[PDB]
């Protein structure tokens, strides 16, 4: 009858849909590799999809996925076992080297632009008309690390102009230079900003940005990866 | 094997129990101590379900059903064949669910990300425990719990609901249904909005978050934004499950009459309770 | 630790008049105020809104639907505001009696008003649909919102329009009332032998529950990786960063399959539209083709 026909029709449609969906989610990170980087023999049941091409705004070219994958940076790790499946030990400083939870991806050394072609993120001192409108203004507060020591003070907020939100604190260190701190990794309090991820001695190691009025997508990743990695790698200096 | 970008994340550490003992993967799967625990509880539960199928006399998946003890066993144990298997399996299922949440915390620590996912998953574990643990304990018998069976768990929903008239009248049920409905709407919009920007009119360049905020403002006058939409989806669905657990923890415990009759507090309010006409008097 | 559910600091700049593209700027309002309250969770800015011919048409229609129902509620209350307040949930604007078939000749007090209000609702919703399509066109975006919106319109069209016509009477349609539309739903299932046996109801429930699982996982994830700029999803599609990598590896290490930044949004749109798509088929077949889902399920078909 007509209802059994409808419910068989649907299950076949759903099989096709799941297939389409699984292959759409294969457009990054494939083909699979062995831990030495050569292509794995077994790539799974579904094949790769035909490539698609994104036209990027503002004259920044195209992207085609799937397409040639390369880390485009050195990975300072070594095998800890003789068979597949075990962890890879850092061979140096995992925070200096950008591995594990401190990892960064080699994105474009360009800033993200808004719908008009201007830099998305600007320090507030250069964003006309932008001010703190609610909450505690962190500018001027000292910054405390997880070792309960003071590493610097907030000298600006870097803001998302089109989305009107704070994205980075700009911290001045005891030697006069500044670093960016992700907003999502600080705790603003009445009389201080507290940073759980980093101990005070690790602030100088935060990657620095090359022009002082803009931050590129690559530097954003290095900064954020570094700060997040301190949760694992700076635990020998965390207190309650 | 490994995603092309995966090797740099497969570092030692982040575990909560065991140190480096179970700090390894099987194919794509992280294991960890709670990976082993999950496998142990799951394996045990499955075996116990197959044993339940032997005692019940059928192997059809649409017919297998593990029932709780009868109501007369109160909150004691019961023989295996008559509710004991449900009791052990219920323990196993809790072990597997909690181990799953904790294995996720371990995955979160290695990856250096926040704990929002396992936290969200704990609300689903909470709704399950309301149905099989908190509510039966408060009502004084395991028998008020639901059976493990594809279709019989549905029969329990119908019977339990109709014990109180049309269950639609539970006011916490009403609120929970709203969050479920609003969640699905917000998920459709969120998916539609990102894709419509990534995938513009043919030959046009990729749009920007600005186009996304412009679209919603043009349409309804307000855009919650790209961080807010994800805050919203988290809150909408966690709320829906919270009010689900609530709508059942109060049913049969503090309210046990027909749910439609609860609404007579509004109607009987003294200033209008005797004005004639309308629908009520 | 900081969770990113609410913002610690709010910043504000000039009001964002928005992207222009091919939009007719003559039809954008002024910006509303800024809400600090909304600012803790999402954006603070209200406005502007776009109102063209379709927008006025849809809004005037929808108000006329709302008012027609509320005028009837006042009549049932004998125009007594205390009765109106007391019995608000119990008032109901019912469709014509079965005797009137699909005819428009039913008297106002016995269904004709239901038809007026349904006509206003019919206009209101389809105008709004064309509006979701044309707002996307002006900005140069895909029509994903309009097509997804179509999936909800389908269930609504089935309940109040297509099924009544196939059944041959307007009385099959849903009444306008709080408790009465709840009763109608309960009644519908009893009369068709338990909707729990309707396999499309069962799938619909799966996608509804699944939608909650998915938005829970997706929103939790993006907040979990918002320390790496994760919520900036379009740029992460154009130029994968460590947020997208870590979000994928969570899903891989947890349950073994892959999820890209774009891919996860295809799951999102489909999980959601499938709720009302399958739902509409389950209602459409109830009473037209299948009288009793329990009986139907006994022959498994
Ligand atoms: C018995 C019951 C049987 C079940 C019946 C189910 C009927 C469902 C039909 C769904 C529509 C077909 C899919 C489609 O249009 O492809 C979109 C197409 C393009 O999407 P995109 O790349 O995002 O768009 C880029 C464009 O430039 C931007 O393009 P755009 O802006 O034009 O939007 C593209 C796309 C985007 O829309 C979607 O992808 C959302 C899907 C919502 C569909 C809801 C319709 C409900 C109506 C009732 O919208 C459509 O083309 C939908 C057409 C209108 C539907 C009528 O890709 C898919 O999603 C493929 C679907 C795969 C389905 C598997 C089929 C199984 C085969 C075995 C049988
Ligand atoms: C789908 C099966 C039934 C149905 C069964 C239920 C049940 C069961 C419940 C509701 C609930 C509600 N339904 Mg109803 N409802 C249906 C069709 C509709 C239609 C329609 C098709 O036009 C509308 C406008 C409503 C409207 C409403 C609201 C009064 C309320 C919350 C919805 C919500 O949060 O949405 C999200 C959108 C927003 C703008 C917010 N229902 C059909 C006929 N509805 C709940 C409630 O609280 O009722 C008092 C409730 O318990
Ligand atoms: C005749 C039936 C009654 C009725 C009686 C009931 C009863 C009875 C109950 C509900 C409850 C609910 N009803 Mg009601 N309900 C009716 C009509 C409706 C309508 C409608 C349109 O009419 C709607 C939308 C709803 C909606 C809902 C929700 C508010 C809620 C279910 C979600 C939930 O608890 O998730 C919570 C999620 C879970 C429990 C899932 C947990 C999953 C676990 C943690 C992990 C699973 C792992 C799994 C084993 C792994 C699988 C293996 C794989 C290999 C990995 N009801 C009618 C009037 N309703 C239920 C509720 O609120 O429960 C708390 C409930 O008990
Ligand atoms: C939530 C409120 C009610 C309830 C009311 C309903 C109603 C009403 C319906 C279901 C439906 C289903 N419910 Mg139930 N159900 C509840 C509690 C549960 C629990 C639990 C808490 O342990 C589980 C595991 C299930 C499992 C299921 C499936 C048999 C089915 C599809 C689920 C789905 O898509 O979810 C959303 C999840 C996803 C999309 C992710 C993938 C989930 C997979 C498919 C789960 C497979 C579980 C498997 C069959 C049993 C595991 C056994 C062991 C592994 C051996 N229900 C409580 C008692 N459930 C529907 C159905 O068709 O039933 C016949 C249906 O109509
Ligand atoms: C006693 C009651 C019966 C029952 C009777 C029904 C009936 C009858 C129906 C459902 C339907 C549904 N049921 Mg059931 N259901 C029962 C038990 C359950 C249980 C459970 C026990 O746990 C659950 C979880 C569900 C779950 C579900 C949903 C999956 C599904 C509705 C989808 C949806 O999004 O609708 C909500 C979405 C809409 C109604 C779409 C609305 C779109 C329109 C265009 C919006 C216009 C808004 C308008 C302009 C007003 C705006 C106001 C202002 C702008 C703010 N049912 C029992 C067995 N159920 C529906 C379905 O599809 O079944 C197959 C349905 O019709
Ligand atoms: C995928 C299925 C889910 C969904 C999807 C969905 N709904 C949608 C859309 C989409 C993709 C829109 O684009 C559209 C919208 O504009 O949202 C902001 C809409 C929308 N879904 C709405 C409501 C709604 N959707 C519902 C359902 C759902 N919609 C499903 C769960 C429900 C439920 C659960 O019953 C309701 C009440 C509106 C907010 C809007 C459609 C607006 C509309 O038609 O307006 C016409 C009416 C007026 C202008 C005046 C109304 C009278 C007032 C008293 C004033
Ligand atoms: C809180 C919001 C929603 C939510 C969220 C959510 N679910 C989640 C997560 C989150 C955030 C996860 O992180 C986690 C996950 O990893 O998903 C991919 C999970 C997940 N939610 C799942 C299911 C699920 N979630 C549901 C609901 C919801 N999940 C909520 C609506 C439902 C519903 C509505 O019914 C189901 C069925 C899984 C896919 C997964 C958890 C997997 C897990 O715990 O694996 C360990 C357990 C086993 C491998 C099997 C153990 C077997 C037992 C020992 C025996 C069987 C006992 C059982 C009681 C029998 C019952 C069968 C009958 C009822 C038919
Ligand atoms: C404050 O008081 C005043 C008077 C100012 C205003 C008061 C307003 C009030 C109290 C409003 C209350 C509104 C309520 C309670 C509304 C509830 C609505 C509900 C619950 C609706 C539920 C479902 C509706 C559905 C499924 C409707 C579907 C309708 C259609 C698909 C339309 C089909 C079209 C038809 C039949 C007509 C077509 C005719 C032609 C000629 C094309
Ligand atoms: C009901 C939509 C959600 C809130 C948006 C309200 C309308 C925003 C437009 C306000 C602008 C009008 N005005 C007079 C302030 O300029
Ligand atoms: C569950 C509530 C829904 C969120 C809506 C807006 C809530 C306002 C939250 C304000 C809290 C911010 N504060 C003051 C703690 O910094
Ligand atoms: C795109 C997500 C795929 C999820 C599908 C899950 C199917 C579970 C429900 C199947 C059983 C329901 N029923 C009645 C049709 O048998
Ligand atoms: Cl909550
Ligand atoms: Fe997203």
């Amino acid at each position: 009858d007509l209802a059994s026909l409808a419910i068989y029709s649907f299950w076949i449609f759903l099989a096709g849909l799941i297939y389409y969906l699984q292959t759409e989610n294969m457009r990054e990170g494939y083909p699979l590799e062995n831990e030495d980087g050569t292509p794995a023999a077994n790539q799974g049941p579904f094949p790769l999809p035909k490539p698609k091409t994104f036209i990027l705004p503002h004259g920044r070219g195209t992207l085609t996925v799937p397409g040639p994958e390369s880390e485009d940076r050195p990975i300072a790790l070594a095998r800890t076992a003789v068979s597949e499946g075990f962890p890879h030990a850092p061979t140096g400083d995992p925070m200096k080297d950008g591995v594990g939870p401190a990892s960064w991806v080699a994105r474009r050394d360009l800033p993200e632009l808004d719908g008009h072609g201007h830099n998305k993120i600007k320090p507030m001192k250069a964003a006309a008309g932008f001010h703190v409108s609610a909450g505690k203004n962190p500018i001027g507060l000292p910054v405390r690390g997880c070792d309960l020591e003071i590493a610097g003070k907030v000298v600006d907020i870097w803001v998302d102009i089109p989305e009107q939100m704070a994205r980075f604190l700009e911290v001045e260190l005891k030697d006069g230079s500044t670093r960016l701190l992700p907003m999502q990794m600080v705790k603003v309090q009445s009389n201080r900003v507290h940073v759980n991820a980093l101990s005070s001695d690790l602030f100088a190691g935060i990657p620095t940005i090359k022009s002082p009025t803009e931050v590129t997508l690559l530097e954003e990743d290095k900064i954020c990866g570094y700060v997040a990695g301190g949760l694992m790698y700076a635990a020998p200096k965390r207190k309650s | 094997a490994l995603l092309s970008f995966e090797r740099k994340y497969r570092v030692p550490g982040g575990t909560l129990v065991g140190g480096n003992l179970f700090d390894f993967w099987v194919g794509p799967f992280y294991v960890g101590f709670f990976g082993v625990a999950t496998f142990f509880f799951a394996a045990l539960g499955i075996i116990l379900i197959a044993w339940s199928a032997v005692l019940q006399g059928t192997w059809n998946p649409q017919l297998i059903s593990v029932y709780p003890p009868a109501l007369e066993y109160g909150l004691g144990g019961a023989p295996l064949a008559k509710g004991g298997l449900w009791q052990i399996i219920t323990i196993c299922a809790t072990g597997a669910f909690v181990s799953w949440a904790l294995r996720e915390v371990e995955i979160c620590r290695k990856l250096g990300i926040g704990y929002h996912i396992p936290f969200a998953f704990a609300f689903a574990i909470l709704a399950y425990l309301t149905l099989v643990l908190f509510r039966p304990v408060m009502m004084g018998a395991w028998g008020y719990a639901f059976p493990y069976g594809i279709w019989t768990h549905l029969d329990w929903v119908s019977n339990t609901g109709y014990t109180y008239g049309n269950f639609h009248y539970n006011p916490a049920h009403m609120i929970a249904i709203s969050f479920f409905f609003t969640n699905a709407l917000a998920l459709a919009l969120h998916g539609a909005l990102v894709l419509s920007a990534a995938n513009p009119e043919k030959g046009k360049e990729m749009r920007t978050p600005d186009h996304e905020d412009t679209f919603f403002r043009d349409l309804v006058g307000y855009s919650i934004g790209t961080l807010g939409i994800h805050r919203l989806g988290l809150l909408l669905s966690l709320s829906a499950v919270f009010f689900s657990a609530l709508c059942m923890i109060i049913t049969g415990t503090i309210w046990f009459d027909q749910w439609v009759d609860w609404w007579q507090w509004w109607v009987k309010l003294p200033w209008w309770a005797n004005i004639p006409g309308g629908i009520n008097g | 630790e900081y969770q990113n559910i609410f913002s610690q600091v709010q910043v504000r700049g000039p009001a964002d008049l928005g992207m222009t593209e091919d939009v007719n700027l003559a039809n954008r309002s002024g910006v509303g105020p800024f809400s600090t309250l909304l600012g803790w969770f999402g954006n603070a800015q209200l406005g502007p809104i776009y109102l063209g011919s379709l927008g006025v048409l849809s809004l005037f229609s929808g108000l006329m639907w709302f008012f027609t129902i509320g005028i009837w509620f006042w009549y049932q209350a004998g125009w007594n505001p205390a009765v109106f307040l007391r019995d608000l949930f119990f008032f109901s604007l019912e469709p014509p009696a079965p005797e009137y078939g699909l005819s428009f000749a039913a008297p106002l007090k016995e269904g004709g008003l239901w038809l007026i209000a349904s006509f206003f609702m019919f206009v209101a919703v389809w105008s709004w649909w064309g509006r979701t399509y044309l707002r996307a066109q002006a900005l140069g975006m895909g029509k994903h919102t309009a097509w997804a919106f179509l999936s909800a319109i389908w269930l609504w069209m089935v309940l109040g329009f297509i099924r009544p016509i196939l059944m041959g009477s307007w009385s099959e349609a849903v009444p306008y009332g709080i408790f009465s539309h709840l009763d109608w739903t309960n009644n519908f299932s009893l009369v068709h032998g338990n909707l729990f046996y309707n396999p499309f109801h069962g799938l619909s429930i799966a996608f509804l529950f699944g939608s909650a699982l998915l938005f829970a996982m997706h929103g939790a994830t993006i907040l979990a990786v918002s320390r790496f700029g994760g919520e900036r999803e379009l740029e992460q599609i154009a130029d994968r960063g460590t947020a997208a990598e870590r979000a994928a590896l969570f899903v891989r290490w947890t349950m073994g399959f892959n999820a890209t930044m774009e891919g996860i949004h295809r799951w999102a749109i489909w999980m959601a539209v499938l709720v009302t798509l399958t739902g509409g088929i389950g209602i459409l077949l109830s009473g037209t083709v299948v009288d009793n889902w329990y009986v139907w399920g006994q022959n498994h078909g």
